[PDB]
């Protein structure tokens, strides 16, 4: 029924008398009953993780207990709102408080149980049969979602007996029950779920279409299908922020859920009043993109173990919005500080630690929370189909690639993007190692390449080379000098220089430097590729390079500022204008090489 | 002569200087980093004997 | 007013506290009671020892009916038998006032100034609160500092949290005198001051006292100082205290406070020594793992609220330990903070001052802060060819003293004297020399000019068209 504090030490509470407790069931601490975690149970005492501040806490305190496990709560209303790392709305807090700091305690519905939606029935009738995951109807939600269908929740099944009529209700009614043996069976507009239990799926997938993301050089060198997983080292001056917004902008995703697992805070804000005005044309037009998001926001400062439950409650939501069949992009921000929280825990609990301080099964939970991602078919009679794509950013501490978080988390994800520092400092913006970066999805996407752009693949791996080649000819160059250098490896050198500084610089302010659709980048790589052979001919034919380029000369200008045509000008205007630029060139390189 | 013994000797010059000015420093910065991590290993290893 | 007077009618609540005599243990600065009466954990106990004195600590742990008070002073001299622990039952508590401005506190914030005891207005906790994101606004408005090589290339937005870095034997204490002196806005001065330094030597303490005397600014600040010779623990309260005073003044009274702390690494070693001397797992170099946690709430407390005009900025002070980014210390501390000013050695070497670079400085809040209704279009694409070119004039000086003059193309010589002639006119400035932003911005268009136009990519056609001409 109720138990007693017996010690704390910081944010672990050991209690007394609790013998009907399990373990990880959910439980309430305190006389303001602060939340908590049973992680190990000896005889009556039980250590108890807790997920708040704990300070003036006096021995006697009385101890709840709850027997189910932590959970959120599913359902509409979900999206366009800002949640804590345990699922409590924010902007609902300081409203009732009228304050400016976080009220330990306090507790608040997770979704508005004020409001009334315009329901619509499905597709059943009295007396059909019903398994866990079959849709009975939909929900006017927003002018972007249309739709939000409603789920039976799994491990529920049976005949529906009565059903609601077409109306308008709030999220507490009944509108469905269900004749197992029994008619112990009533359903709401919400339901909830363990977040450490998985949600059930018909089956996995094999991801073949591209995540578009609007980066020249994320999409043209290392791709991400939409589906996988991916990850971004960096040393805290990489500015990868940059790219995280941008894809969580310009993406082609039905919905993003950004979660910050101890970030400088000061983001939340720039984004909560960021996105209000930029406006999105996927359905219909106009639509601004807050309708299309929902942030888990959960800053440095506030308490070590929610960094733990926020990533947790983030995918949850996530496979919640894919089973819908709309796909859906979880971005994480930081995950090293969830590894440095699990480390805090496991040294204070007084465990024996292994590499570098850290526990032992931190490899597995990684593993574990990363497998959740990846396409799939949902579980129910309409057949639709759904997929995510996580994102996570992992921070090393002394800016190196050796630490055992991100060496785990390489073993675990097949996308790598790698973020150098110097580059950075170059304002270089998009500054990724072109070096060490690698991706695995290539040869996949050839079928969608063949059946969209053929020779892509080939002209991207010419880059590759021309970029590895100048690499390798920089440091003897530069031990050496130009003295011994052929008219042919100044070529590459100056089209290496060219391409870093044209194709692979990007700015996200500039109107026309803020999306490349894939269009764009291909014509323009073809551009460059092609400019590159004709000097190499030329050359070859017979012609003094240093003579030549002077000659050459606007046609390099030209190629150069062909990134400042305007995206989306007329998806074929922009073509012509590329074939045309390219003819020209081609017809200077036949008489200005002459 | 004058011109072999030119070229010989601006070609000494340039490599000394290149190898002073490159090499040195790039290999005592990888002798530091190896020792701040062989210190490093031990710390651990202490405590989890003192454990 | 009755509003206000409910919030204090509980003052009259008069309290008992017992005082124990039970004593049963202590070993390092820890001491252990027993058979204490419904502890409370973190909480204030004033020790007395056989001779009278009395010091204070806090419970750090509590065991069954048992508390692991840890003291602030030491613990040599403790007796077994005649000492006597006293518990207030709350935590650890400061007074606070409009009227704290033109003191001078003490490590524990008592005055050590000649004069009374504070009339506090009410008392608050030291620890503080977070604060929720949806109630933060990021800032928007520049500060002008006068220091061109800030007000160039990075900017100071109010809000802001940029701390300096610096290595021993650099005039950090000189910039940070100067930036205080110069801390105007581009455009009443109601800047307070909170200046907390903890662990320094007696020299810079009346330095920084005298700089305040001769600016006519110590009646507009408070002072928490901490020197060397003073109690090590002691050392990690006093950045919270100065916090706390400053989030008072700038969220209930309106003013604009600016705090300046120093030498963090000094309470990072503190947070190592009185971290060592328990068990807890060892993080990097043998710093505690939770020192990322600590070091984040005391950072987090910056940027302005929905309803309060107010404002407040950060400007800690680092002290990196042999000249290496990579230390654990500055590595956590960029991972926070909000860009930040460096400075190097062999500028100092080379006897310019102030000896900033700006290659490794980086500043986020720029975006925001440049713009049109505060400065000229030009302002970041200026401030971008600046670095390019800087970064090319670097490596360029490097080849040429690799291999010589011969391979130094035309541009080469043209970034080899871009670079001399930045490093020596454009930052070298007078100790009470100002550069409002329009003029600094105007000289700094000279040193381009030296390039041909065509060349300078990274600015627009329209800037070098409606400017360069001139």
């Amino acid at each position: 029924e109720y138990g007693a504090i017996y010690s704390v030490s910081g944010p672990v509470v050991i209690a007394e008398n609790m013998i009907g407790c399990a373990m990880y069931e959910l439980v309430k601490v305190g006389h303001d009953n602060l939340v908590g975690e049973v992680i190990r149970i000896d005889g009556d005492k039980a250590t108890i993780q807790v997920y708040e501040e704990t300070a003036g806490l006096t021995v006697g305190d009385p101890v709840l207990r709850t027997g189910k496990p932590l959970s959120v709560e599913l359902g509409p209303g979900l999206m366009e709102t800002i949640y804590d790392g345990i699922q409590r709305p924010l902007k609902a807090i300081k409203e009732e408080s009228q304050s400016i700091y976080i009220p330990r305690g306090i507790d608040t519905p997770a979704l508005d149980r004020t409001i009334k939606w315009q329901f619509t029935p499905g597709k059943f009738q009295v007396g059909d049969h019903i398994s866990g995951g079959d849709i009975y109807g939909s929900v006017f939600e927003n002018s972007l979602i249309s739709s939000h269908k409603i789920l039976l929740p799994p491990r529920s099944r049976g005949t529906i007996t009565w059903i609601a009529p077409a109306g308008e209700y709030t999220l507490d009614e009944k509108i469905l029950e269900v004749e197992f043996d029994g008619k112990k069976s009533d359903f709401t507009l919400y339901h909830t779920w363990p977040v450490r239990v998985p949600r059930p799926v018909t089956e996995k997938l094999s991801a073949d279409y591209p995540l578009l993301t609007g980066q020249r050089v994320l999409d043209a060198l290392f791709p991400c299908v939409q589906g996988g997983t991916t990850c971004i080292p960096g040393a805290f001056g990489c500015g990868k922020t940059v790219i995280s917004q941008s894809l969580s902008k310009y993406s082609n995703s039905d919905a993003i859920i950004y979660v910050g697992c101890g970030e400088r805070g000061n983001e939340m804000a720039e984004v909560l009043m960021e996105f209000p005005e930029l406006y999105t044309e996927m359905s219909g037009t106009k639509e601004p993109i807050m309708k299309r998001t929902t942030l888990v926001a959960n800053t440095s400062n506030m308490p070590v173990a929610a960094r733990e439950a926020s990533i947790y409650t983030g995918i949850t939501l996530a496979e919640y919005f894919r089973d819908q069949g709309k796909n859906v992009s979880m971005i994480a921000d930081s995950s090293s500080r969830w590894a440095e929280a699990l480390r805090e825990i496991s040294g204070r609990l007084g465990e024996m630690p292994a590499d570098q301080g850290f526990p032992a099964y931190l490899g597995a939970k990684l593993a574990s929370f990363y497998e959740r991602a990846g396409k799939a078919v949902a579980l129910g009679s309409p057949d639709r189909t759904g997929s995510v794509s996580i994102v996570a950013a992992v921070s090393p501490a002394g800016g190196d690639f050796s630490d055992p978080v991100t060496t785990a988390t390489l073993g675990i994800t097949q996308v790598f993007w790698g973020l150098d520092k110097k580059l950075a400092q170059r304002k270089h913006f998009p500054s990724i190692n072109t070096s060490v970066s690698y991706s695995k999805y290539t040869n996949v996407l050839n079928k969608f390449y063949d059946s969209n752009y053929p020779e892509f693949p080939v002209l991207r791996d010419r880059m590759k080379e021309i970029l590895s080649n100048a690499e390798e000819l920089e440091q003897v160059v530069q031990l050496v000098g130009k003295s011994a250098l052929s008219d042919s490896d100044k070529i590459t050198l100056d089209v290496a220089t060219l391409i870093k500084e044209d194709f692979l610089q990007q700015n996200g302010y500039s109107t026309y430097d803020a999306f490349c659709p894939i269009w764009k980048t291909f014509d323009m790589m073809r551009a460059f590729i092609s400019y590159h052979d004709e000097a190499q001919k030329a050359v070859a034919n017979g012609a003094n390079w240093s003579k030549l380029a002077d000659s050459t000369g606007d046609v390099k200008h030209a190629v150069s500022s062909s990134k400042f045509f305007e995206p989306s000008r007329g998806e074929k205007e922009v073509h012509g204008e590329f074939e045309k630029l390219l003819s020209t060139m081609q017809e200077r390189f036949a008489e200005s090489t002459d | 002569a004058f011109i072999i013994l030119d070229e010989v000797i601006k070609v000494t010059n340039r490599r000394v200087n290149a190898i002073e000015h490159v090499i040195i420093p790039r290999t005592e910065n990888t002798i530091a980093y190896i020792n701040s991590e062989l210190d490093e290993l031990d710390r651990e290893e202490f405590y989890r004997l003192k454990k | 007013f009755a509003i206000n007077k409910k919030a204090v009618e509980q003052g009259f609540n008069v309290k008992p506290r017992l005082n124990y005599n039970t004593v049963s243990g202590v070993n390092g600065p820890l001491v252990i009671l027993e058979k204490v009466k419904f502890p409370r954990y973190n909480e204030i106990v004033n020790l007395t020892l056989p001779d009278g004195t009395v010091r204070q600590g806090q419970v750090l742990e509590i065991r069954g009916d048992r508390a692991i008070v840890q003291v602030f002073e030491g613990t040599s001299g403790i007796d077994v038998k005649k000492t006597t622990v006293e518990f207030t039952g709350e935590s650890l508590r400061i007074p606070v006032s409009e009227d704290m401005l033109g003191r001078i506190f003490d490590g524990s914030g008592r005055p050590i100034d000649n004069g009374p005891k504070v009339f506090a207005e009410d008392y608050l906790d030291i620890n503080g609160s977070p604060i929720n994101p949806y109630a933060r606004i990021y800032p928007e408005e520049m500060i002008s500092t006068g220091v061109s090589a800030i007000d160039t290339m990075n900017s100071i937005a109010r809000g802001q949290k940029i701390p300096i870095f610096s290595a021993s034997g650099l005039p950090h204490n000189e910039i940070a005198a100067q930036i205080c002196r110069q801390a105007g806005l581009v455009r009443e001065e109601n800047f307070s001051i909170v200046f907390a330094a903890m662990g320094v030597n007696l020299e810079t303490a009346r330095f920084f006292k005298q700089d305040f005397e001769e600016n006519g600014s110590l009646e507009r600040t408070s002072l928490f100082l901490n020197l060397a010779n003073d109690p090590t623990i002691e050392r990690i309260i006093t950045p919270r205290l100065a916090l706390t005073t400053a989030e008072y003044l700038a969220y209930q009274t309106e003013r604009h406070v600016l705090t300046i702390l120093t030498d963090m690494s000094s309470y990072a070693d503190a947070l190592r020594e009185v971290s060592a001397a328990r068990e807890e797992v060892p993080g990097r170099r043998g710093y505690p793992g939770y020192m990322y946690t600590d070091l984040s709430t005391i950072y987090e407390r910056a940027g302005r609220v929905e309803g309060r005009n107010g404002s407040i900025t950060q400007i800690p002070i680092l002290t990196m330990p042999n000249d290496d980014i990579t230390h654990p210390i500055p590595d956590l501390t960029g991972y926070i903070t909000e860009g930040q000013i460096f400075v190097d050695r062999q500028l100092h070497n080379k006897g310019i001052y102030p000896p900033i670079n700006v290659l490794p400085s980086l500043s986020r809040l720029m975006k925001s802060a440049i713009g049109e209704g505060m400065t000229r279009k030009d302002h970041g694409d200026v401030s971008n060819q600046l670095y390019a070119k800087y970064a090319i004039g670097k490596d360029a000086a490097a080849m040429k003293a690799v291999v010589g003059e011969e391979a130094l193309s035309i541009e080469d010589k043209l970034s080899l004297e871009f670079l001399e002639k930045f490093e020596k006119t454009f930052i070298t400035q007078g100790a009470y020399e100002d550069r409002t932003v329009f003029e600094s911005l105007d000289q700094a268009w000279s040193l381009l000019r030296i390039y041909p136009k065509e060349m300078l990519n990274r600015i627009s056609p329209k800037i070098l068209d409606e400017f360069y001409d001139r």
